[PDB]
RNA sequence: AACAGUGGUAGGAGAGCGUUCUAAGGGCUGUGAAGCCAGACCGGAAGGACUGGUGGAGCGCUUAGAAGUGAGAAUGCCGGUAUGAGUAGCGAAAGAGGGGUGAGAAUCCCCUCCACCGAAUGCCUAAGGUUUCCUGAGGAAGGCUCGUCCGCUCAGGGUUAGU
RNA sequence: GACCGAUAGUGAACCAGUACCGUGAGGGAAAGGUGAAAAGCACCCCGGAAGGGGAGUGAAAGAGAUCCUGAAACCGUGUGCC
RNA sequence: UUAAGUUAGAAAGGGCGCACGGUGGAUGCCUUGGCACUAGGAGCCGAUGAAGGACGGGACGAACACCGAUAUGCUUCGGG
């Protein structure tokens, strides 16, 4: 059995998240939010709340043991961007992408 | 000076291979048994080397 | 009336597309790449059916070649002996008995080498 | 060799100075793990000013730390301090007045932080 | 049937495919229309079916008619999204620690010492701005970082003349 | 009406000659669709919130608010063969 | 065991296929609005203060629409 759980449009680039998902994809749920926790990294504190999220989902709503959890899935989508313009010299502006982010975390026991 | 052709796909992905987070160097805290780093105070009881801080 | 773009234009394009299947990068990807390459697949495939029969034909004439070497025969030789005998068994055909039946391939040989000798 | 701390010279004197006195006062401060470093040897050298007791150490001392108050019931500066609680406390110990404990990285900058103490 | 022919730019000629609308006839469709997605099907080409999924109300077919009737190029127009790239940059400047608040603090508040301006970086006051002022609350966006903070957001308040 | 059907049709289907630009004359946008009905998600759970997972409503919630359909570019996760 | 020979397998990452999503707003369907006309009406308003505005008016912020200190309406005659 599953649970999931997604923090959708996240004010974070999805490059950036992804970087902190790839340490935890896989991983045994305790040890996961061990590396978050020590992971100094902005996208870190997002992606726990939404794998503590998961975990909390298993417990409450399918009964899972949260000590067998495991990551099955976990994968950062690309959410609408916040279009932005930085003026440059000359009176040319520049785009600015302010990104964000859908965190999905999946927990499957193990 | 400019880019002459655009990356592809295939060739961002390479350039990326080594563009990585590596893992914590992280050890289990001998008081409370939380990860904490490797020589530093555990930030959960504040224990280091066995001595409340 | 008006006459929108509508669909045709999607699905003649897509088309193209699912020909491009298994090309590298965008060239599976999109659509005008992928169109030249359709294309260019095109002309060499019409091409290659020509370049096909004259490959098999090299490939029959070096293995018989090889099996008539074997006999003491050059390829030339062979098939003039063959042809004085009045065989007409094609390279493909003796190319197929010198790997699957050399024996046979072998008769064949003596039968041309007979013609030579007179 | 010695760090730079990106600061001018008369800037990383000046912070030297500053948190030398902060850990005269308070025993223990939280910095950054490499200026922690850095005060370890200018702290424990103010120590031994202090634990030789003269005048002529004193003056040198006055010349380094702050004109800040270490105790304020009691009306004693960081340098009366020094001379007085913290060489009477490092007397027969011989070096290492200071320690460093690193506590992990600060969230705006990931600057890797310390705790420096007196032993 | 036989015989002969069938490379082709400009260009002439012919035969067709498909699109929207109309007419007439005949149909399909909530027992699932169009559209969309997928497939190893069919036709000499343009193209056309069939099956399954999505979709949730329209649409084919035949014959004829009429055209905003077919796009890959116009340094085309509009939109979206890449690449460069986690790169350049983050806009002259001194901060340090302690304490506080808070879900969270290099960045907000307080304290201490330090530092900077000082014919100004002070005080007053035009023009101009038009509520930016004060108090309480807030943290999506704006702020080149952060943010508990703000010239930002939400409330409520505030400008008194015979000289 | 063998006229358009949201890049079309008015510049403007929407609080448009608005916003915005310009000292001024003047230039001048973008932006339609939940559902038959709000029945617009009581309640529980993680979270400061945002957001989500259940539960409930509904024919449908992968119809949950720039909410019919939802192509492509583009971005990802998994892996059969290399 | 030694020698000589031969051949696998490897994936930091990547390629192709497939599956599943995200973004985005094409496509289809739809119409609140347009476009072109036909038939008929009407073709002027203003010092008895026009056109067009500004500022105001509600138990409730702003805005629209409506109205003018008689202000989200007043009288009267008809309709319903
Ligand atoms: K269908
Ligand atoms: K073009
Ligand atoms: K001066
Ligand atoms: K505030
Ligand atoms: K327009
Ligand atoms: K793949
Ligand atoms: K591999
Ligand atoms: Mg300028
Ligand atoms: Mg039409
Ligand atoms: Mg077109
Ligand atoms: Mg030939
Ligand atoms: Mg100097
Ligand atoms: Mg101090
Ligand atoms: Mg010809
Ligand atoms: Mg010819
Ligand atoms: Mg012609
Ligand atoms: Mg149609
Ligand atoms: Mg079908
Ligand atoms: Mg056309
Ligand atoms: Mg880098
Ligand atoms: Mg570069
Ligand atoms: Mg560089
Ligand atoms: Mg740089
Ligand atoms: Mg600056
Ligand atoms: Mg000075
Ligand atoms: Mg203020
Ligand atoms: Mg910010
Ligand atoms: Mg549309
Ligand atoms: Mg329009
Ligand atoms: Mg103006
Ligand atoms: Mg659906
Ligand atoms: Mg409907
Ligand atoms: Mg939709
Ligand atoms: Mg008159
Ligand atoms: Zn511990």
């Amino acid at each position: 059995m599953q649970a999931k759980a997604v923090a959708r449009t996240v004010r974070i680039a999805p490059r950036k998240a992804r970087l902190v998902m790839d340490l935890i994809r896989g991983k045994q749920v305790g040890e996961a939010v061990s590396i978050l926790n020590l992971t100094p990294r902005a996208a870190s504190p997002i992606i726990e709340k939404v794998l503590k999220s998961a975990i909390a989902n298993a417990e409450h709503n399918y009964e899972m043991d949260a000590n067998n959890l495991v990551i099955s899935q976990a994968f950062v989508d690309e959410g609408p961007t916040l279009k932005r313009f930085r003026p440059r010299a000359m009176g040319r502006a520049s785009q600015i992408n302010k990104r964000t982010s859908h965190i999905t975390i999946v927990v499957s026991e193990k | 000076a400019v880019p002459f052709r655009r990356t592809s796909k295939m060739k961002k992905r390479l350039r990326r291979t080594h563009f990585k987070l590596n893992v914590p160097g992280m050890t289990e805290c001998p008081s409370c048994g939380e990860m904490k780093l490797s020589h530093r105070v555990c930030k959960a009881c504040g224990s280091y080397n066995g001595k409340d801080i | 009336p008006r006459v929108k773009g509508g669909t045709v234009t999607r699905k003649r394009r897509k088309k193209v597309l699912k020909l491009a299947k298994g090309y590298f990068g965008s060239k599976h990807t999109l659509y005008k790449v992928a169109n030249q390459q359709v294309m260019k697949s095109g002309n060499y495939a019409f091409r290659d059916r020509r370049q096909k029969k004259r490959d098999f034909r090299k490939l029959w004439i070096t293995r018989i070649n090889a099996a008539a070497r074997m006999n003491g025969l050059s390829y030339s030789r062979l098939m003039h002996g063959l042809k004085l005998s009045g065989i007409e068994v094609n390279r493909k055909m003796l190319a197929d008995l010198a790997v699957n039946d050399l024996t046979a391939f072998n008769q064949l040989a003596d039968a041309a080498k007979a013609q030579l000798n007179k | 060799s010695y760090r730079k701390l990106g600061r001018t010279s008369a800037q990383r004197k000046a912070m030297l100075r500053d948190l030398t006195t902060d850990l005269i006062i308070n025993e223990r401060i939280e910095t950054t793990e490499t200026r922690a470093k850095e005060l370890r040897s200018v702290v424990e050298k103010m120590i031994t000013l202090g634990k030789r007791g003269d005048l002529h150490a004193r003056r040198q001392a006055a010349a380094y730390i702050r004109n800040e108050v270490a105790n304020e019931e009691n009306n004693q500066d960081a340098l009366q301090k020094l001379f007085s609680d913290i060489a009477t406390r490092y007397e027969e110990r011989q070096g290492g007045y200071t320690r460093i404990m690193k506590l992990g990285p600060r969230r705006g900058d990931g600057a890797p932080m310390a705790i420096i103490e007196l032993v």
